[PDB]
């Protein structure tokens, strides 16, 4: 609709509300004058024709006086963008933007797959909001001069007002009937050119595959006839839309032509309106420049509407409730009760029916068939989502009574990091905690052993790592990680499969570390090779998203698939 | 430039079409002012022909326009389609390293983004500025000679708005390049924070990633500002003085200035009027001009660098196929500046037919360098590999893709679904083939547990296929092909459990009878090998059996022993 595009823009725009409409109202009377001047145009001409040379000063002053109030009031309207007000406002919209995406769930973050490149898309298109003035300065002046021109002419004729009135100032509405054809057919056009770039992709993956099965030639036909075929849509679309956008970029020019036919019709007979046939040519002759800007401008008005939509959609999902905020525990024994939490609605019960006890100061494991599964209680111990039914707490303490600070500071994750950020590795150390000083994070590094490799790494710890953060092994990323969750003491530490990258370096060096971090500490190893998980003290095995036999190593020896598991290592 | 024009046939005819439309639209306007002379002159007579004429301008105006943006958009779709396809067949013939690293984000990217963005430069912005040189051109003329005294004051205002738009274009010379550096600065900075939100959610508060963005946010921020303080006091000015309005209030006052001491002709300026209307919406696209053919010259540029950007992997044919022999001859490669692989300073080994050969590397580089290189990635600085006496820089690409079969980690799957996806290598499918090829060891029962059975689509919009089942797709593949050389690079890649004892009953069935040389990193599938190597900074150190470098005293007992303490958690 057109209402709530101008909620969602002075709501978006942030606090210059006040100045956003002050500069509406200075844009709407710069246009509304400038049609008033317009109508000044009328007499000019009348007494031009004859002498009056009075006529003429009597009305070229009121010319002036309303050519001058409308060039100030749009020098104001436009100085709400060339002050500077509209780089507060996008920058208060990215701030705002930001503050709510650190304070949105992460199911809805990672639930949409799409969403993720949407969320980036519109965080980072949010410049395409600099055209909203430039948009309702065009957009408006279309709009209102044609129409106070035409209802001052009105006035100064009968048949001549009705026929700019019918035809010039309803053109933009006369444009918006006739463009859900044109979206259509550009959905059309949109659609295939999405599937060539999907094919696009596709080839450019699989040209190594494509490749050692020989059959790179029959591909690159086949690419060479969707070309074709994208082109010969592209010929056949535009060739039935372009009767449309040729009327529609010439509909000034041919509504000039029926009130040129019109007036000297007019002209002749005996209704001598005299020379306002001239002015009124004139005058509507220069709104070609504005429709002309309009038509260019308005796939920027469906994008800046696109984009306001899905920032008042984006904006309107809301953390977890959070009942009783003052608990924190300090009783570490977490304790699942009867969970079950829908992943996605198409695979409903992923995590189904559990019932888990992580007691404090061991290590307790879980084992699968399946990447999530048992991840997907470490994510829930992260309050990535909130169970559907049952619930989840550290101690006595539930996890939706304590704040997403604290939990997300109780404890710590250590996973397949794709990180750092191309900047020094002392603050990748000391991002766990920015209240760590110089001599723990180098406390750290000893205890996780990623010291040596970092002092053969050369820069001596200021290490920019600028090569898109990796030139090492994915091994003493890992250290890093392990460093960095043994910065910050958690007291209870998941970690994921640590240990899939190489054989002496990483597999030795992270064994190290991580036997390092297991004391007196509540830890959850989830690694698929069932000698480290065999070596712990208490075992969970998740089988298609329910836990089936929870107990001791020797549980896992009672009945399982246990001589298959054992024998393939 | 326009150096990629070879449409121009086609695009200097859509641009001397509408210039001739412009020129008719100028004489329609022309034809007004004679028709308003000839109703001013007589009065009670409607005037005929001149009106006639004006009508049939117009038609003539309209139908000249919309030829031209005919023949340009055509042009622009057949430049768009010779250029994607000059794309296509050059990137069949790049080295697939690099083609990789633009497989990423870049070489599907600019076949998409760049041919799009050159439609919307020749196809829809062209004939407008041929329009905005035709009319400013002839309108200059028209009104010379339809006043000498009246066109000077339109022309003043028109040279005054264009002298300001340029010195307020000069202005910004280098705030602009400043502005678009802070764009894709700060535009890097929102694609580290949207990929940093996850972890740094748990790893603390979020408060260094988020000061990280908002200080280059700030940055961005502030050049915005300083930039439209600079350029907008001018630049108001520029967009107040380019409106149709100071051109009436120069044109009015002018007329009474005319009229006040005599010399003035009525007809003489509406014609004015109406020709110094038209000059400024003829010249407002020459104002967006600059803006559009920044990205134009931009674009055409990256397609300048993707068109002629690789040395093309030296193609050679000349040669016959032999057979069954891998030799590696004081080979040297080192990748480019930015790539991974580290380095090969030195390999020569020669391995005969039927010799299953383990390449143990603990860097991941050294041991990956040599398989790529095998599989014609890249080809080496000073060395010789020769399948076979023959070496593979003379091989015909048919030969070579004859004798390699090869699998790795990562092992994309196309829209084939399965039975043309493990058949790919024949056009045609013998099916029964396929199901022979996926009776080996866990093929066909997940095939067979899938819902839509051998034609579940895997796709780029279908099953995730759990990874692993990727890698036993491919195997299948490789073992219905059956090249005599086989390259592995999964042995127990994944360690699935099950998948881990079916991988290697698959590989037990694909390796037999080929001169397999597998590159694995658990050394369980290495210890029943027949001539080992290990690679360590690019550097050939070991070679033999597995118990003759075990009793060697070298750097493999040094590895195997780190091996098997690591495989027992405890120590
Ligand atoms: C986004 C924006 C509205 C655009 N402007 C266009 C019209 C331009 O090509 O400028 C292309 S999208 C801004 O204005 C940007 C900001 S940085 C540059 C400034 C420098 S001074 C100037 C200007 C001066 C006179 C008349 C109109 C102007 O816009 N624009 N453009
Ligand atoms: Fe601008």
């Amino acid at each position: 609709a057109w209402r709530v595009i101008w909620r969602q823009l002075i709501s978006s725009v942030g606090s210059q509300a006040r100045m956003l409409r002050r500069s509406m109202l200075a844009l709407l009377l710069a246009a509304f004058m400038q049609g008033i001047a317009f109508a000044c145009l009328y007499p000019i001409i009348d007494a031009l024709l004859r002498g009056d040379a009075p006529q003429l000063l009597n009305w070229a002053m009121a010319f002036s006086v309303a050519a001058i109030v409308t060039l100030v009031l749009r020098w104001y309207g436009l100085g709400f963008e060339y002050r500077g007000h509209l780089a507060q406002a996008t920058h208060e919209l990215r701030l705002r933007l930001g503050e709510q995406l650190r304070r949105v769930p992460l199911e809805k973050l990672q639930r949409g797959r799409a969403g993720e490149m949407n969320a980036l898309l519109l965080g980072s298109v949010d410049e395409n909001l600099n055209y909203v003035i430039a948009i309702a300065n065009i957009l408006l002046l279309t709009i209102v001069t044609p129409l106070t021109a035409s209802l001052a002419t009105l006035w100064i004729d009968w048949r001549l007002g009705l026929v700019m009135l019918l035809i010039f100032p309803l053109l933009v509405p006369f444009y918006y009937w006739r463009r859900p054809a044109m979206r259509r057919q550009m959905q059309t056009l949109g659609e295939a050119h999405q599937r060539l770039s999907g094919d696009i992709v596709e080839f450019a993956q699989g040209m190594m595959v494509l490749r050692t099965c020989g059959s790179d030639a029959d591909k690159s036909r086949a690419l060479l006839a969707h070309f074709n075929a994208l082109e010969n849509l592209q010929t056949r679309t535009h060739r039935q839309g372009a009767g449309a956008t040729m009327l529609i970029a010439s509909v000034v020019e041919l509504g000039l032509q029926v009130v040129v036919l019109s007036g000297i019709v007019w002209v002749v007979t005996g209704t001598l309106n005299l020379a306002f046939l001239i002015a009124a040519v004139a005058m509507i002759m220069r709104f070609a420049e504005p429709m002309a800007m309009f038509i260019s401008y308005t796939s920027v008005v469906e994008l800046i509407a696109s984009a306001l939509q899905r920032i008042e959609q984006f904006m309107a999902i809301a953390p977890l409730p959070v009942a009783e905020q003052s608990e924190m525990p300090e009783r570490y024994d977490i304790r699942f009760d009867n969970v079950s939490y829908r992943y996605e609605e198409g695979d409903g019960h992923a995590l189904n029916h559990v019932s888990l006890t992580f007691p404090a100061a061991s290590m307790s494991a879980l084992v699968g068939a399946s990447g999530a599964g048992k991840t997907t209680v470490t994510k829930l111990l992260m309050r990535y989502a909130d169970p559907q039914q049952g619930q989840i707490s550290i101690g006595g303490v539930d996890i939706r009574r304590l704040t997403p600070e604290q939990l997300n500071s109780l404890i710590s994750v250590v996973f397949q990091d794709v990180w750092l950020f191309d900047d020094t590795l002392l603050a990748n150390i000391r991002i766990a905690r920015p209240q760590a000083t110089r001599q723990e994070v180098e406390e750290a590094a000893r205890a996780a052993q990623c010291l040596e490799f970092i002092s053969r790494l050369p820069q001596g710890w200021l290490t920019p790592m600028g090569e898109m953060g990796g030139q090492l092994s994915g091994g003493e990323r890992q250290r890093i990680s392990i460093a960095r969750a043994l910065l910050k003491n958690a007291p209870v530490v998941i970690l994921d499969e640590p240990t899939a990258a190489l054989d002496i370096e990483s597999e030795l060096a992270v064994q190290k570390a991580i036997d390092n971090l297991v004391h007196n500490r509540t830890v959850i190893i989830i690694a698929h090779r069932l000698s480290t998980i065999a070596g712990a003290g208490n075992i969970l095995v998740m089988e298609e998203g329910q836990v089936v036999e929870q107990g001791t190593h020797a549980q896992l020896l009672s009945h399982h698939g246990r001589y298959q598991a054992l024998w393939q290592a | 430039w326009q150096v990629i024009t070879p449409v121009r046939r086609k695009v200097i005819l859509a641009m001397a079409l509408a210039g001739l439309a412009a020129l008719t639209s100028l004489g329609a306007l022309l034809f007004l002012a004679w028709s308003l002379r000839d109703i001013r002159a007589t009065p009670d007579a409607i005037p005929a022909w001149p009106l006639g004429g004006v009508i049939g301008c117009v038609v003539l105006t309209f139908v000249l326009r919309l030829q031209a943006f005919n023949t340009s958009h055509y042009a622009a779709f057949h430049l768009e389609n010779i250029l994607r396809s000059r794309l296509a067949r050059k990137a069949l013939q790049l080295p697939p390293g690099v083609l990789q690293q633009m497989g990423s984000g870049s070489v599907a990217k600019v076949m998409l983004d760049d041919v799009k963005s050159l439609h919307i430069f020749v196809a829809d912005s062209t004939p407008l500025y041929a329009r905005a040189i035709i009319m400013p051109l002839a309108t200059i003329v028209i009104l010379f000679w339809l006043d000498w005294r009246l066109a000077i004051a339109t022309l003043g205002v028109l040279a005054f708005g264009s002298v300001v738009l340029v010195l307020a274009r000069q202005r910004s010379e280098n705030m602009a390049q400043r502005y678009h550096k802070a764009r894709e600065q700060v535009s890097a900075a929102v694609i580290e924070f949207v990929q940093a939100m996850p972890v740094v959610r748990t790893f603390d508060s979020g408060s260094t990633s988020f000061l990280r963005y908002q200080r280059a946010l700030e940055e961005w921020v502030d050049v915005l500002k300083t930039w439209y303080r600079k350029a907008g006091f001018s630049a108001r000015f520029s967009f107040s003085i380019l409106n149709p309005l100071p051109t009436l209030f120069v044109l009015i006052w002018s007329g009474y200035g005319l009229l006040h001491y005599g010399s003035f002709d009525f007809i003489a300026w509406v014609a004015v009027l109406l020709l110094g209307s038209g000059m400024a919406e003829a010249v407002m696209p020459m104002m967006m001009l600059n803006n559009l053919v920044a990205q134009t010259r931009l674009s055409i540029q990256r397609i300048y660098q993707v068109l002629a950007m690789p040395e093309l992997s030296l193609p050679q044919s000349d040669q016959q196929p032999q057979e069954a022999s891998i030799t590696f001859e004081q080979v040297s490669f080192h990748y480019p500046q930015a790539r991974t692989g580290a380095a090969l300073q030195e390999v020569s080994f020669h391995v005969p037919a039927g010799q299953i050969v383990a390449l143990v590397g603990p860097s991941g580089a050294g041991k990956s360098t040599v398989a790529r290189l095998l599989l014609r990635y890249a080809d080496p600085d000073k060395g010789h590999i020769r399948i076979g006496g023959v070496d593979l820089r003379d091989m015909q690409t048919d030969t070579l893709m004859k004798q390699l079969s090869f699998v790795f980690q990562d092992n994309f799957l196309f829209a084939d679904t399965i039975a043309n996806n493990i058949r790919l290598g024949a056009p045609d499918t013998p099916l029964e083939a396929v199901i022979a090829a996926a009776r080996v060891a866990q093929a066909h029962d997940f095939i067979s547990a899938l819902p839509e059975g051998y034609n579940t689509r895997v796709g780029e919009r279908g099953v995730f296929l759990s990874g692993g089942q990727r890698q036993r797709i491919t195997i299948a593949r490789a073992l219905l092909q059956d090249r005599p050389i086989l390259v592995l690079d999964e042995a127990t890649a994944f360690a699935d459990p099950e998948n881990e004892a079916a991988l290697i009953k698959a590989l037990a069935a694909a390796m037999r009878g080929r001169t397999v040389i597998m590159v694995a990193h658990r050394l369980s599938m290495v210890t029943q090998a027949d001539v080992i190597l290990l690679f360590s900074d690019g550097q050939l150190r070991e070679m033999g059996n597995h118990t003759q470098l075990l009793a060697q005293g070298g750097l493999y007992q040094r590895l195997w022993q780190h091996y098997q303490q690591a495989q027992h958690w405890v120590p």
